[PDB]
């Protein structure tokens, strides 16, 4: 059971608030200054984005790093010992490419499945 | 060098003769230049300590500190120059003189060389910082604070003084190089023990020790920020520098006398950090964080293992920059709202972003995470400490716990969360603010790339 | 002014000034009391983490959740939320403690009695079934020193 | 939004009812079983003492509180807006108070001429209004009782507080 | 669902209609709840919780005490959702 | 693109159901094809008591 | 657009 | 039901179970009327402060200042020596650090006797 | 071999670039995130290759391109061991995270600051890569702790409600408690084995280590 | 572009499991006013719960067949 004065209060504030929110709305009010702007717009004049965008993007992000980092590879690996240490390949009974060699052993095993 | 030191004197005439509304630019620009000149000193040598005049030398231990000390002046200027404005021109012009006079005493007291010269400057630093704390601090308590800052230094320093004189009588010269070479052990008895404390207590006061640190928070609560940045970032560290110096003598006695101070330190670190976890107001929180880190330096010095001195150097510098950074970064809030108490700031992030970013970087390196020079500085001394006693890790680990918490805490309490409603006072971040803290934090991050020039002599 | 907290509970007739001063006259004024901890003439308030106070009320400071001049609990910060929450719990406290600590206890003892009787070894009685394998021994004798 | 008032018995037993009923859904899960036990529950409240003297009744509450507290379920369902919430304040990151925009400086303020125009209209309305709420508040109030706010009588009515809260999901 | 005032008043009555104790023809947006209709509070709690439940919206208790007129309700949700429609 | 309804849930596009059903069927097709491709739930038999002649006992 | 967002000035 | 809740320092009893919530006398109702009176007094005040155009700046509430004051400046002037606090302070003070003193010193001695009189010294530990 | 070498390091490093682009105006655009999903896509495409060179011939690699700080005796240096584990694991992370990218573009599509959110995503993943790859133990520690703090930044994303903040703080707290053990171990290997490198430590510790393993276990906890 | 509300009248309770419940309350004689609301939208329309194991076998009806095509390919390879 609200007191009537409370009722009119809540009514008044409700009206004022809807008035506020209605005031909040914007129209063609969204705006911008004119917009180097030419440094971007001139480049877009001839680009064919549907394929070319993926082109340039991939060009940078995958082509440049590998060229660079591999050049850095000739730096650090050619420069110094133990910069890169391989596990050295397993060598089975089959001949090495280094100089033939290698041999199978016994093969005394019998029966199957 | 005598070359860097003259211009530092020369700014004073320049300050006084500067046009009344241009002085900040003068002092700023030339202080930056002289910083860059200071930087050339850094080269050092891999073997012999660098030398100059008969009366100066530049050990690797001093050089990064010297570079830092030269580096701070512009920063304090950028912080100060809006904090004060309504002050009369003659008084302001009087004011920066305190700062520069101060750093002049620092550039002199780092390169030493005689330990009596080093002492007299070591104690000479006390005056300008006193004047600054007392005349330009806010609120009443600063008066009282002045006294605590003062006597705790002198009561420590004075016996050291007499002790110094004594040695140059019991041996030849007081000079550092020869005493590094002519050094001979002092041992047990009882006279030699009092010699020990006499040559340690002053240095262990000036970088606060847990049983004696009481003046330090109560200094930082009071001092105008330009006083705070120096009182935190530098003077502590210089006390550490001197204590690293005088340990050329002593031994083997240090092996026997380290224990009590290792207890006050190893326990005081966890303790003060714990107090740090529940402050009422931020400006103190930072201060106790500072003591909580200096304890690490002081054990790092006393276990005397080379790793420990490496870590000593690194942590001294890193904590320098990060602490000063937190202070200016707190003063900004204090100016925007005059709250001081941390609770009123509340949702400061909501109303402005970039400061939240600096809060993030700064606190983030306060907790020390890799590969901050703070961290790497700290990990070494944990290593050497662990060599010294396998148990010790259980203490260090707790530190690394709490220093996380309160650090993040100061972040999440004064930022993340709701804005206070009525506090309309905030006004969207000046350029100088961002400029300033960017100036703290960038060097701190570049510096990680090249530790090898900061680790110091025992590298 | 005089608004700042004043020393010592021991103001039996002057207590009214104190109760007024913190804005809580209704003899809710509770000094800690005189004691050597040295905090005196400050209201002792019941412990209550801020969750306990009503969320739906429109507080002046909703995160702090504690309007305006209302005197603040001493250990505000420990109860500030994000810290200790002393909210009431449907199962009683001691029962909580007993159930969990007892649970971990049983968990451990059962565990270690388990450790006494490994699989493929066990208590001998069950071991009559549990026995198996042995098996593990192998390797060329060289492996005894190929690892050496 | 209807502050205070020292509490009374009826509303008390009512809130106990909505509460218990809700936890009862939290148990019964299915709309079905929940419906059944709900009807059974209200049936309990009426079948018991829907009318009685007070002194017995409070005892009946003291019974009910226990009987509830035992059955209250470790965690009730809670709507996200509610203080439990899966998102009690997810959006408080966003609700910036209006006065803060009043700071953008002209190069930004130019970009929304309309909104700012309307806004100065408002701020004008307030600064014009305020003395009236002063005199009225001064008027309707006795020394100053438990009640909060007071009715409009000819204009305005302490409105700036509520009317310009930053809605609910600003972003 | 950007939602509108008509949608609120409509969905609300659309729930009040289904409640048995109300006789649907007598229902009106302004129709009173106790002085008109004998539903009493013990059922009032039902209609309010069941009604908020439709939205997933939550009703604070002291505001639940007022309630009564359905228009007061649609007003209330209009405030909390800030529809301004 | 979809409308709220108030009970109907206008389950847009058959293609959705086509996809869902496609993956469920894809699942069973895999588990079964793999079940026929091999029975990995078994391999080689094992036994216990064996024969005393293989071991030792004498008397 | 349709409705005005509030937001602190981001210019500085 | 039977079991009954048992309140603790970390689990304060819910308000619904508090006996004081029930028994109620008109003077106690005057207590609630009073509490609402002062609470309404102050909140009315805070609203008069909160929103008139001319304030602009922050307005700190006095109670918070009494608190921050009482978390620092007021602690010492009171104090009082009391044997409970004094002994408790000696305990938390000198105690644990003596504890650590023995705990480190023994280990040090142990490593001493192993490095010297013994020969269990670590190898490779050339870093130092 | 060599192509494998350039390969893995590329399958890491390209991830860094968008963060760099974070100061570029494209970051301020709505357009940014799809460059990120595409970025992880290329990252994965590249990421498969080392696994296959790892397949049929089975080779494994360590590189330590640049010493960072030469101490006495010890000279720690960043070193990306690329064993079975580290090679196999990367495509997985790239894969699922790429799916998370595409998901998040829709889950958050209403949300402001979404671009920042993606920035934090990549920023997290890269630290994860720091952890899985690192040979030198210290580098494992930077990957460790950094992943921890990214966890903190993301848990608190809805920073308004307190519960998010407590959750974040809670996570950093227990992680830190683990970090104590991590540091204990990390010191002990240096004091004893004199190392901080998996080569050193695997080599010199045929003897039983009675204690470092348990603290390291706590860190694992 | 508001969607219309369906209908007040149309939500019959008779087909619902809930009707059984109202019967059970009728055994108590108790009245359960809300059911026509609760049951309407949920149980009473599209609702017709899918079997659990049947839900698990959502793809089996086609998968077994494509599998038959697969083994058919097996014999075809023979
Ligand atoms: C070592 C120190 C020895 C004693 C010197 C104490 C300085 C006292 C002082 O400056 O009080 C001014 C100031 C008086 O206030 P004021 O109203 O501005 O007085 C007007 C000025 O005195 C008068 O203002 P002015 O603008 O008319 O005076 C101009 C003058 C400034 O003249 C002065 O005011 C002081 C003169 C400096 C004496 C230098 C001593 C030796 C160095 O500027 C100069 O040119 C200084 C000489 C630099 C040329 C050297 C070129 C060499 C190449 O004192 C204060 O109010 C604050 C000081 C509080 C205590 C701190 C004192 C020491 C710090
Ligand atoms: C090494 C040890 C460092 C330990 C802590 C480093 C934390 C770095 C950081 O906080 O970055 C802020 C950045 C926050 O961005 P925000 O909060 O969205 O800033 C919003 C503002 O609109 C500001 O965002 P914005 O994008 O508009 O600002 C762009 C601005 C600022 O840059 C950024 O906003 C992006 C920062 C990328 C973080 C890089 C992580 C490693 C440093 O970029 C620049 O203009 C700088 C230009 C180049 C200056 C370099 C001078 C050197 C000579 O990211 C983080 O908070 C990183 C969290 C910690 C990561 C742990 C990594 C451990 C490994
Ligand atoms: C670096 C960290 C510092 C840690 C803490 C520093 C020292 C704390 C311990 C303080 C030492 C003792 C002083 C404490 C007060 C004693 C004097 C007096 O004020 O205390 C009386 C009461 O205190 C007790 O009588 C004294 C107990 C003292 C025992 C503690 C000593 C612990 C040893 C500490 C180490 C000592 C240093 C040795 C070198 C390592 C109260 O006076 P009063 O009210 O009028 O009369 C008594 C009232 N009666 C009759 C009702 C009882
Ligand atoms: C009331 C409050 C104020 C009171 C404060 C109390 C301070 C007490 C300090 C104690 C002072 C002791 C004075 C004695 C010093 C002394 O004996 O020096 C002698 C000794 C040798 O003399 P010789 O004649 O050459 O004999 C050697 C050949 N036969 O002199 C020296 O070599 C060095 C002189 C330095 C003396 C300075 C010592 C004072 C240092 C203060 C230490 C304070 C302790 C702090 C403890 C904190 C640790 C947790
Ligand atoms: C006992 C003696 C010491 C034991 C404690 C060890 C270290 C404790 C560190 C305490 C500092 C933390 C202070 C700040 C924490 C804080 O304020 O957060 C509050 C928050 C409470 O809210 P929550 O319920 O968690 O979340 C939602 C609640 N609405 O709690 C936290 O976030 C902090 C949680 C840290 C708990 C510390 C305990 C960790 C140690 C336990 C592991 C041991 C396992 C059992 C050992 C038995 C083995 C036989
Ligand atoms: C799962 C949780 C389980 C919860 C278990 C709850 C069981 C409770 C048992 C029943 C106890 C009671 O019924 S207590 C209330 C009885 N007291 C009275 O009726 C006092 C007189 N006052 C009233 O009747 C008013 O409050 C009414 C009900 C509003 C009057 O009805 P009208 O619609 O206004």
């Amino acid at each position: 059971g609200y007191t009537p004065d409370e009722k009119l209060r809540l009514q008044q504030l409700r009206e004022l608030r809807r008035r506020w929110l209605k005031d909040q709305e914007l129209s063609p009010r969204e705006p911008v200054l004119p917009p180097k702007f030419l440094q971007d717009g001139a480049p877009w004049k001839n680009v064919i984005y549907k394929t070319y965008r993926h082109s340039i993007f991939a060009v940078t992000h995958v082509l440049i790093p590998v060229w660079i980092i591999h050049y850095y590879l000739k730096y650090h690996v050619t420069a110094k010992p133990y910069t890169v240490v391989e596990r050295k390949p397993r060598i089975f009974p089959g001949d090495t490419i280094l100089e033939t060699g290698e041999v199978i052993p016994l093969m005394k095993e019998f029966p199957d499945q | 060098m005598l070359k860097i030191i003259i211009p530092t004197t020369m700014l004073l005439p320049m300050t006084w003769m500067s046009k009344h509304n241009m002085i900040w630019i003068n002092a700023t620009v030339h202080s930056l230049l002289i910083s860059l000149i200071s930087l050339s000193l850094l080269n050092q040598l891999g073997e012999n300590s660098l030398n100059f005049s008969l009366t100066f030398f530049s050990d690797s231990l001093s050089a990064p500190l010297l570079v830092l000390t030269t580096w701070l002046l512009p920063l304090m200027l950028m912080a100060s120059q809006s904090h004060l404005s309504k002050e009369t021109t003659t008084r302001k012009k009087l004011y920066i003189t305190m700062l520069i006079l101060l750093q002049l005493f620092l550039i002199m007291t780092f390169t030493a060389t005689e330990l009596i010269l080093f002492y007299i400057l070591f104690e000479a630093t006390l005056v300008p910082t006193l004047i600054i704390i007392t005349r330009w601090g806010n609120q009443t308590e600063r008066l009282n604070a002045g006294l605590y800052f003062l006597f705790y230094t002198l009561a420590g320093s004075l016996p050291l003084l007499v002790a110094l004189v004594y040695i140059q009588n019991t041996t030849g010269s007081l000079n550092f190089l020869i005493i590094h070479y002519w050094s001979h052990p002092l041992s047990n008895s009882w006279s030699n023990i009092f010699m020990w404390l006499a040559c340690i207590m002053a240095f262990m006061v000036k970088m606060p020790l847990y049983g004696l640190h009481l003046w330090l928070p109560k200094a930082h609560v009071e001092a105008p920020i330009a006083g705070s940045m120096v009182l935190a970032a530098v003077l502590l560290k210089l006390g550490g520098y001197g204590m690293m110096r005088i340990t050329t003598i002593l031994n083997p006695l240090t092996n026997y006398m380290a224990y009590p101070f290792l207890m006050l330190s190893m326990w005081g670190m966890i303790m003060t950090s714990s107090i740090c976890l529940r402050q009422t107001d931020l400006k103190s929180l930072i201060a106790y964080s500072s003591v909580s880190h200096m304890a690490l330096v002081i054990v790092a010095i006393m276990i005397q293992t080379p790793w420990s001195f490496m870590g000593a150097t690194a942590l001294m510098i890193a904590h320098g920059l990060t602490s000063s950074m937190l202070f200016c970064l707190a003063n900004t809030n204090y100016e925007r709202v005059h709250s001081r108490t941390m609770i009123l700031a509340r949702g400061l992030q909501t109303l402005l972003p970039l400061m939240a970013t600096w809060w993030l970087m700064a606190s983030l390196t306060n907790l020390a995470l890799p590969p901050s020079i703070n961290l790497i500085g700290e990990l070494f001394i944990i290593t050497a400490s662990f060599s010294w006693s396998n148990i010790t890790i259980i203490l260090m680990g707790m530190n690394m716990m709490i220093t996380a918490l309160y650090s993040l805490y100061m972040l999440i309490t004064t930022q993340r969360g709701k804005y206070t409603h009525h506090i309309n006072n905030i006004k969207a971040s000046f350029t100088r603010e961002n400029a300033l803290m960017a100036l703290h934090i960038l060097p701190l991050l570049l510096l990680t790339l090249n530790p090898k020039m900061i680790l110091g002599p025992l590298y | 002014k005089d608004m700042f907290p004043g020393p010592y509970p021991k103001t039996p007739e002057e207590r009214a000034a104190a109760a007024k001063k913190y804005n809580m006259r209704v003899e809710d004024y509770e000094p800690y009391p005189d004691d050597g901890m040295g905090y005196g003439d400050y209201p002792k308030l019941p412990d209550r983490s801020q969750q306990e106070r009503d969320p739906w009320y429109d507080w002046d400071h909703p995160d702090l959740r504690l309007n305006w001049g209302e005197p603040i609990h001493w250990d505000l910060d420990m109860y500030i939320r994000n810290r200790v929450d002393t909210s009431p719990t449907p199962v009683s406290w001691n029962t909580m403690c007993k159930h969990l600590f007892g649970f971990v206890a049983f968990m451990l003892f059962m565990f270690w009695v388990g450790e006494i009787y490994p699989s493929y070894q066990p208590v001998g009685p069950k071991q009559y079934p549990y026995n198996d394998l042995y098996l593990e021994r192998g390797g060329d004798p060289t492996k005894e020193p190929e690892p050496v | 939004s209807a502050p205070a008032a020292y509490l009374t018995h009826q509303q008390k037993v009512l809130r106990l009812y909505k509460r218990a009923l809700r936890h009862l859904e939290s148990w019964c899960v299915h709309r079905d079983k929940y419906r059944y036990f709900a009807c059974l529950m209200r049936a309990r409240f009426d079948e018991h003492k829907n009318e009685k003297d007070m002194v017995k009744a409070t005892q009946l509450l003291r019974q009910a509180e226990e009987e509830f507290w035992y059955g209250q379920h470790p965690q009730p369902y809670i709507f996200p807006e509610s203080p439990g919430g899966t998102s009690y304040e997810r959006y408080e990151c966003y609700k910036v108070p209006e006065w803060c925009l009043d700071d953008w400086h002209p190069s930004e303020k130019a970009m929304y001429p309309d909104y700012f125009a309307k806004r100065e209209q408002w701020k004008r309305l307030r600064r014009e209004s305020w003395e009236r709420e002063v005199k009225q508040l001064q008027e309707e109030t006795p020394p100053g009782g438990p009640r909060t706010e007071a009715l409009p009588p000819a204009r305005k009515e302490l409105w700036w507080h509520i009317v310009t809260r930053p809605r609910e999901r600003p972003m | 669902p950007p939602l509108t005032l008509e949608a609120i008043k409509d969905r609300v009555l659309y729930v009040l209609k289904l409640y048995d104790k109300i006789d649907p023809e007598k229902l009106s947006v302004n129709s009173h709840f106790m002085k008109d209709l004998g539903l009493d509070s013990l059922d009032q709690v039902e209609i309010i919780m069941a009604m908020e439940d439709e939205f997933g919206f939550e009703i604070p208790d002291i505001d639940a005490e007022k309630l009564m007129c359905p228009q007061e309700i649609v007003d209330y949700i209009a405030d909390k959702k800030d529809v301004y429609e | 693109h979809i409308e709220p309804r108030y009970r109907q849930f206008p389950q847009l596009t058959r293609s959705q159901l086509i996809q869902a059903e496609f993956f469920s069927a894809t699942m069973w097709f895999w588990i079964l094809w793999r079940f026929w491709h091999d029975s990995d739930a078994v391999l080689g038999h094992f036994p216990y008591p064996d024969p005393s002649q293989w071991t030792d006992e004498e008397l | 657009k349709r409705l005005f967002i509030i937001k602190p000035s981001g210019f500085y | 039901s039977f079991p009954k809740y048992k309140p603790s320092r970390l689990a304060t009893l819910p308000a619904t179970l508090d006996p004081a919530e029930y028994d109620i006398s008109p003077e106690t109702r005057k207590a609630q009327a009073e509490r609402l009176a002062i609470r309404s007094r102050l909140k009315r005040e805070y609203l008069l402060q909160y929103n008139d155009p001319n304030r602009l700046g922050v307005i700190e509430d006095p109670a918070l200042i009494r608190w921050t004051y009482a978390r620092s400046a007021n602690i010492y002037p009171n104090f009082r020596p009391t044997p409970k606090t004094s002994l408790l302070g000696a305990l938390f003070g000198i105690g644990p650090l003596f504890f650590w003193y023995y705990v480190f010193k023994t280990d040090r001695d142990k490593k001493e006797k192993l490095i010297q009189e013994g020969k269990l010294d670590q190898t490779f530990n050339i870093s130092y | 071999m060599n192509p494998f070498a350039s390969l893995t390091l590329t399958t890491l490093i390209i991830l860094t670039i968008p963060i760099m682009m974070s100061n570029s105006n494209i970051y301020k655009t709505n357009l940014y995130p799809n460059y990120v999903k595409t970025t992880v896509s290329y990252a994965f495409t590249l990421s498969l290759v080392p696994l296959l060179m790892f397949m049929h011939t089975g080779q494994e690699m360590i590189i330590s391109n640049w010493h960072w700080m030469t101490l006495q005796t010890v000279e720690l240096s960043l070193s990306f061991k690329m064993d079975y584990f580290s090679v196999m694991f990367i495509p997985v992370a790239l894969f699922v995270t790429w799916s998370i990218m595409e998901f998040s573009m829709w889950y958050m599509h209403s949300d402001p600051f979404i671009n920042r959110f993606f920035k934090y995503l990549v920023l997290f993943l890269i630290t994860m890569m720091i952890l899985v790859t690192a040979n030198n133990l210290f580098q494992l520690f930077i990957g460790w702790e950094g992943v921890g703090i990214m966890s903190f930044l993301l848990i608190g994303w809805w920073h308004g409600r307190t519960d998010a903040n407590t959750a974040a703080l809670q996570a950093i707290l227990y992680n830190r408690i683990g970090d104590i053990g991590f540091v204990l171990s990390m010191a002990w290997f240096l004091t004893h084995s004199n190392a901080w490198d998996l080569q050193q430590i695997f080599m010199l510790n045929n003897e039983c280590p009675n204690m470092p393993l348990i603290g390291l276990l706590l860190a694992a906890a | 572009s508001k969607m219309e509300l369906p209908d007040y009248k149309q939500w019959k309770i008779e087909g619902t499991p809930l009707e059984t419940v109202q019967e059970k309350l009728a055994a108590r004689g108790l009245r359960d006013p809300w059911g026509r609301n609760e049951a309407w939208r949920y149980s009473g329309g599209f609702a017709n719960n899918v079997s659990f194991v049947g839900a698990l076998l959502k793809g089996f009806k086609w998968g077994f067949a494509a599998f038959v095509v697969a083994v058919g390919a097996e014999y075809y390879l023979e």
